[PDB]
């Protein structure tokens, strides 16, 4: 009940016409030589982002597949179904019965949602399913394969027929049957591939670059036929293991109802600072009380503040009016942003804001809050000036009630039936640093105990990465947390539970080199690795993730030891002959005889031996007249470009644009001339 | 290509004699000695003493993933950057210069247009005499002198090369700068060129999608320009080092095995012979 | 954003939203419209949720009237004498693709006849450009409007109102060289074409 | 010519027919750069080729000088033995000494 | 007429000649090295359009 | 030195006397990515001359 995806399961990916090109893409595919479940004459079987479903049979018994959550009434469902002579897609309510059989398959439908009726209308049909952003993606094909009692090995690339707008949590789905057949299940993953396309269009080979080093090598290059020789390749194997996530462990709630729900708020010019510290920043809890009429964030997105941890946490408190809340932004001017309260320009941080009609006004006027609206100058970032001097236009001081003479603040007056601009507005800005501290005020996710030595996904209180975790020998002051090399590169972090020092490393280390002859001669590579030993190859690049066609290609009898590496794949003899392939440090390759890859010493020249002697001389007593050829090269092929056709076309508008680099291609034609 | 071209450079230069002529057992011709530029059997190395006081004079990778886990080598493979061994190891090129001495030594200058034809050899060094102005006689009338004069300025190399000075200068210069090269790419990958930060994932960590492709593009073409930047130098340096390797290529043809009537092309004199022996990425005449 | 609807990072499409108190809102009350206020997540952009099963802070079920065990559903209350915070709006959001596929919503502009073997500046579906039009050979399926060649400018295009599939070509060709003697000895030059017989 | 350098697409056309001017100047520079970069590329590589096919004209010229019009006495310049004489013939781009 | 110019001033800052760079090759040349003066041979100018 | 490589000016004086910081960043970072553009080019063929 286990078989293989012998190269199938490739679709078309766009809707662009394009013919004799190689289009390399990366999408949900599924992986070449992979692993596909049989069911022969149905449980529920799990959905994960995307499935290949192939049936073979000859009485049409697989007649449509149920898709959902739960198989229950608590949630909607859509069944896809192939009664005689229709084809029926349907998003409801769904009782689904345990036993779905002719084409009966649910009891009651209610709150429909989705609905679409077809016209009226020795096997292999082939379909791909999956499920992004809201849309139901079906891909068919079709072939007419004689008899089979497995899934035949075969190319065939599917079209894409259904595109649905359904909206569903899809995580299980399970045919629908009639009550011999046979139906076969696999599974999408991330993947790179390369596709060649006819004259025609039409998709007629492709490449997967997980499988092999040859393949590997193929879209390495973006060729399908190789030549003969060492090539250097790309690291296309590798995935991380699992997932840290380390946090510091903090069980209060966050003082959410003593800055928001208090009492009174100061003035706009005697406005009130306070420190958050030691708490977890859960504002779902807000969510049935209290509504903000403005809330905007600078220097994060605001869909990650649940992800990450905040070092220098403070709030601001006061009040304004609703026209001056527009000015509480990082490049503003007005009363307020002069005289009462400014925002730095490199502000990161959040500014919410809220009505406060109900409680700050008073139906005879409410006349306790107030603004500066007299200085001599304007107010530095998050600077405040309190004081009550009387207010002269020129510098000197002056007694109140003369000529000339002002006091500097002013009143807000708050009635109830004003404008929507004339009423109270209650404003918090947060402010905070990111990533450089260590912090104590955490978003609400959950951790996860240590794994070391092993390349995995972390996230030390909001760093994400991936690497490997050693323990280090390094000492933090009390005032660091994180650690950086040569190249900025975060390679030490301080564990936020259990205060330890570690050190990340890379996964990735060493590279790799494909022998080859022609793909035209054989299939067979060899793989020389440079910087290791082949005892210790398993620990340097994860073997165990790899496919069983990789793990072959690890340990073995044909491993042999060389300077520059060791190498996998070839026969070592011990024979010189003069090379065709160099390895390296004095090691060959070729392809010799039952035809192999063998591996051996160059060979310097052919031995002799000349007889010193103080008395005897040696001369030559005939000739031979020899012509030698030697070739050449004197000129290349002269060229010349145009810069205006190259960048830019036909169009005018980048023709305009163009004139700033006037310079820029003067000098190539000088060059080029 | 670079890569290619630099084996080519050394085959070359080195691989000039289609046959590897023994050293002969004997090193004393005519009163003239040549042990310090031939190998030995009791020496447990195979290269020669002149050749191992060169190999000692200019100053120089077996790391591992067990091995380092602030190394510079370390920190420059863990970037994606590595450095490749040379296609002919040391002892063969030792062999090749062994094999030119032999036959410059026992056959003289025939070996190198056609096969070699034996000579002893002060009547090479006649022949070589009489190529230069000097009748045939002035050898064989001085020979113990001219013996003696030879194995003195043997002497007086090696003592020369054996004390401490600034000889072998460019090839440490090119050593040098390879590696000041390589370290340059290293430390030019902690810059922001425009973005925010200079690391790709507290970037991503804070950041909404659009905005950080922007951020993401700018730092790929800053590190796009450095890798540009730093093959446009190395295919200057190798240019400049396959024109050295050319002019290695005609000095040894030339006046290894044949004597050259080019003024100043090989020593300041009148030209007698040549010996080459093997240096770290080079040749040195004698 | 979290719990009702999500818009993805990249959406291109267009947002609209008018105020209706005088239709939503009546005077004693309206309580005919409802949000989720309580989730195990977040959603994910264009999917929707509209089962009411009662709610628990962990994951095991509860009977409704007990102790922490909330309905997930919560109800704007729309007076007509409430701010204007508290006032429904209706929203329409429209979600469309450009110039990739086949299209059957248009903008109100006029159509003019096919012009054969010269260069013109073309208006395909709303694709722009200037240049050569001529008949094709190619073989286009059913859901391709749009071709590419090797560096990814447009090269083919099926006519909206009588499908055929025509080629554009560039209208600059062959290069052009001026010879001349110096400025001070003369103003007169010669041009030579290539590529011109 | 086919890549974005980081805009919307490879397309002037495209750019221009749904953006309005200051984004859409935005995107078309990030392309006018790139491929300014790209013909800078091609240039820089050209003069080196060309430095190294005039090191290999000049030595073919040489040759021709000493090998065919007359007799040189310099080992391995022109063959493998004794010199006697030289005979060129025309190649594409290039040269070949009998 | 939407039209690029090459516009020369003198020493005290007064137009006194300018070049029409879509009139004929010569001021297509004249306009792409930025000069008035051409020396003599041939020049590779822009593609026919 | 008179390009601006898609800036609002190539003159620092007048970006930075009416924009507003990040801005002006931002605006700079195009003007000095282009100038070392240039002194990398002239480098380059200084060195093969
Ligand atoms: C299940 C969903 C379903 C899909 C996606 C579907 C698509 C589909 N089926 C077709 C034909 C056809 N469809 C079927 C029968 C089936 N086709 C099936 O996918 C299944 C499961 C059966 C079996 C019940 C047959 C026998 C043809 C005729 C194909 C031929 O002989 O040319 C065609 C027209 C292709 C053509 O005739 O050129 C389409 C588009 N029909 C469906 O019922
Ligand atoms: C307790 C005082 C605030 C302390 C917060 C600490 C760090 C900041 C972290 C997240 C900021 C969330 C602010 C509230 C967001 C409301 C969102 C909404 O409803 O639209
Ligand atoms: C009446 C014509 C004035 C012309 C001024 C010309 C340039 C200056 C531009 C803007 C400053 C004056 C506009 C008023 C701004 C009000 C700012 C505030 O109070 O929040
Ligand atoms: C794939 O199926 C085969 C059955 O032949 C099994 O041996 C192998 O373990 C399966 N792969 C995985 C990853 O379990
Ligand atoms: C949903 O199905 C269950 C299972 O029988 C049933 O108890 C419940 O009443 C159904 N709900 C509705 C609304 O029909
Ligand atoms: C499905 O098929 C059956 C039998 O062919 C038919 O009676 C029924 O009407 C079909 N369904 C619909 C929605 O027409
Ligand atoms: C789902 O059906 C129930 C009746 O069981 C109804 O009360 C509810 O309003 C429906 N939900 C929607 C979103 O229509
Ligand atoms: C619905 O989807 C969410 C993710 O969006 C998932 O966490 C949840 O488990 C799904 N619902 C069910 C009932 O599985
Ligand atoms: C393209 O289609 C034609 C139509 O008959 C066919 O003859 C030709 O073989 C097809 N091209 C290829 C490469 O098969
Ligand atoms: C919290 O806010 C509500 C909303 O008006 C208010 O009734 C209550 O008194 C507030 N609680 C405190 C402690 O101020
Ligand atoms: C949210 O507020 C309502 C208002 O009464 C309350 O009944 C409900 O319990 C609150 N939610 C939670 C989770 O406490
Ligand atoms: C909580 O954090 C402290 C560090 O202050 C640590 O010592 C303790 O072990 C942590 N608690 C648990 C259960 O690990
Ligand atoms: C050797 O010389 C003889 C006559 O001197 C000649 O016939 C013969 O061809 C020569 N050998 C060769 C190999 O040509
Ligand atoms: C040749 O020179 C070496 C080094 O000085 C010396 O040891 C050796 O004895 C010399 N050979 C003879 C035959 O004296
Ligand atoms: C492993 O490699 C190191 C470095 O090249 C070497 O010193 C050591 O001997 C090797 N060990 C084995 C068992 O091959
Ligand atoms: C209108 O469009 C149809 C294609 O759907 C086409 O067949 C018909 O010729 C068009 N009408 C005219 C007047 O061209
Ligand atoms: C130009 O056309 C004439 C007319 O037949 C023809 O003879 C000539 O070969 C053509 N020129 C070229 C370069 O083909
Ligand atoms: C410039 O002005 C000065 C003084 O007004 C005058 O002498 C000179 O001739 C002028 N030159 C030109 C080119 O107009």
């Amino acid at each position: 009940t286990q078989h293989t995806s012998s190269m199938r399961g490739v679709y078309y990916p766009d809707e662009i016409f394009r013919s004799d090109t190689l289009y390399l893409t990366q999408d949900l595919f599924l992986p070449f030589y992979s692993n596909v479940t049989g069911f022969h004459t149905n449980p529920v079987i799990p959905f994960k982002d995307g499935i290949y479903f192939a049936a073979t049979e000859k009485s049409n018994v697989v007649r449509g597949w149920v898709f959902g959550s739960t198989m229950n009434n608590k949630s909607q469902s859509v069944i896809i179904i192939n009664n005689s002579t229709n084809v029926v897609i349907r998003a409801c309510n769904f009782e689904l019965c345990d036993n779905p059989f002719f084409a009966m398959i649910f009891d009651n439908a209610f709150n429909c949602t989705f609905e679409y009726i077809s016209d009226a209308f020795k096997h292999l049909r082939e379909f791909v399913f999956k499920n992004k952003d809201g849309f139901l993606y079906v891909y068919k094909g079709y072939q007419p394969i004689d008899v089979v009692r497995d899934l035949p090995s075969g190319f065939n690339t599917l079209k894409p027929i259904f595109k649905l707008p359904l909206g569903i949590n899809i995580t299980n789905f399970r045919a629908i049957l009639t009550a011999a057949a046979a139906y076969f299940v696999g599974y999408l993953k991330p993947t790179t591939f390369m596709l060649k396309y006819d004259e025609n269009g039409t998709i007629t080979d492709a490449v997967d670059c997980s499988q092999n080093p040859l393949a590997e090598l193929k879209c390495s290059v973006k060729s399908f036929e190789i030549d003969k020789g060492i090539y250097q390749t790309s690291n296309f194997r590798v995935v991380p293991s699992g997932d840290v996530v380390r946090f510091p462990n903090i069980t209060n709630l966050c003082p959410f109802g003593e800055v928001f729900n208090a009492t009174k708020f100061p003035s706009v010019y005697a406005w009130e600072r306070k420190k958050i510290s030691n708490c977890v920043a859960d504002y779902s809890v807000l969510y049935n009380s209290t509504f903000f009429s403005t809330f905007k964030c600078y220097g994060v997105c605001a869909t990650k503040l649940n992800d990450l941890c905040f070092s220098n946490v403070y709030a601001d408190s006061f009040v304004v009016k609703g026209d001056d809340v527009r000015q509480i932004a990082p490049g503003q001017t007005g009363v307020i942003a002069d005289y009462n309260y400014k925002l730095p320009d490199d502000f990161m941080g959040c500014v919410l804001a809220w009505n406060t009609r109900n409680i700050d006004a008073t139906s005879t006027g409410n006349y306790n809050y107030k603004y500066r609206y007299l200085r001599h100058g304007k107010l530095r970032p998050f600077e405040r000036d309190i004081s009550n001097v009387p207010f002269s236009p020129d510098g000197k001081p002056c007694t109140p009630p003369a000529l000339n003479c002002y006091w500097p603040l002013n009143d807000y007056g708050f009635y109830t039936t004003t404008g929507i601009g004339y009423q109270p507005y209650r404003v918090v800005v947060l402010s905070f640093e990111l990533l450089n501290a260590p912090a104590t005020v955490c978003g609400p996710k959950l951790s996860t105990d240590l794994i070391k030595n092993q390349c995995v996904n972390f996230n030390f209180n909001g760093l994400t990465g991936t690497g490997v975790l050693t323990p280090s020998s390094k000492r933090f002051q009390p005032f660091q947390q994180f650690g950086r090399d040569v190249s900025d590169f975060t390679d030490s972090v301080r564990d936020p539970k259990t205060s330890e020092i570690l050190d990340i490393s890379p996964c990735s280390f060493g590279g790799v080199s494909v022998i080859t002859p022609g793909t035209n001669a054989s299939s067979e590579v060899a793989v020389l690795y440079q910087d290791v030993n082949c005892t210790d190859v398993s620990t340097a690049i994860h073997a165990d993730q790899l496919t069983p066609a990789w793990r072959i290609y690890s340990t073995g009898n044909n491993v042999f030891q060389t300077q520059a590496g060791c190498l996998i794949g070839a026969e070592h003899v011990d024979t010189s002959y003069e090379c065709d392939i160099p390895i390296g440090a004095g090691i060959c390759a070729s392809y010799h005889t039952q035809k192999s890859i063998v591996a051996y010493t160059m060979s310097l020249g052919a031995d002799s031996s000349i007889a010193y002697s103080n008395n005897t001389i040696a001369i030559p007593t005939n000739f031979s007249i020899s012509i030698t050829t030697e070739v050449m090269p004197v000129s290349m092929a002269k060229t010349s470009v145009d810069c205006n056709m190259y960048i830019c076309g036909d169009s005018t508008e980048c023709a305009n644009l163009l004139l700033q680099y006037g310079s820029f291609c003067t000098q190539l034609n000088r060059a080029l001339s | 290509g670079i890569a290619a071209e630099q084996d080519r450079n050394t085959r070359e230069v080195f691989a000039q004699v289609k046959q590897m002529y023994k050293t002969p057992t004997l090193k004393y011709f005519g009163g003239f000695n040549f042990s310090q530029i031939l190998p030995d059997p009791l020496k447990p190395t195979k290269r020669s003493f002149i050749e191992d006081l060169l190999f000692n004079k200019v100053t120089l990778f077996m790391k591992q993933y067990g091995e380092c886990l602030r190394d510079l080598i370390c920190a420059q493979k863990f970037n994606g950057l590595t450095v490749l061994p040379p296609l002919l190891t040391d002892d063969m090129i030792a062999a090749y210069t062994a094999a030119l001495v032999s036959g410059t030594a026992t056959a003289g200058w025939t070996f190198g247009a056609g096969a070699a034809l034996q000579i002893p050899f002060a009547m090479q060094m006649a022949y070589r005499f009489n190529g230069i102005g000097v009748t045939q006689n002035v050898l064989y009338e001085n020979q113990k002198q001219i013996a003696n004069q030879f194995n003195k300025a043997i002497s007086q190399i090696q003592e020369s090369l054996t004390t401490t000075s600034t000889a072998l200068g460019k090839l440490q210069d090119v050593v040098n700068q390879n590696a000041q090269a390589l370290n340059t790419l290293v430390k030019q990958l902690s810059s922001n060129f425009g973005a925010i930060s200079s690391v790709l994932n507290d970037i991503l960590s804070r950041l909404c999608k659009v905005e950080a492709e922007v951020q993401i593009d700018r730092l790929i073409t800053g590190r796009l320009q450095s890798l540009q930047t730093y093959v446009t130098q190395q295919l200057i340096r190798a240019a400049e080092i396959r024109a050295s390797a050319n002019l290695a290529a005609t000095k040894m043809s030339e006046c290894v095995l044949g004597q050259s009537k080019r003024v100043d092309f090989c020593g300041k004199g009148y030209h007698l012979m040549s010996f080459p022996q093997a240096a770290p990425h080079g040749v040195v005449f004698l």
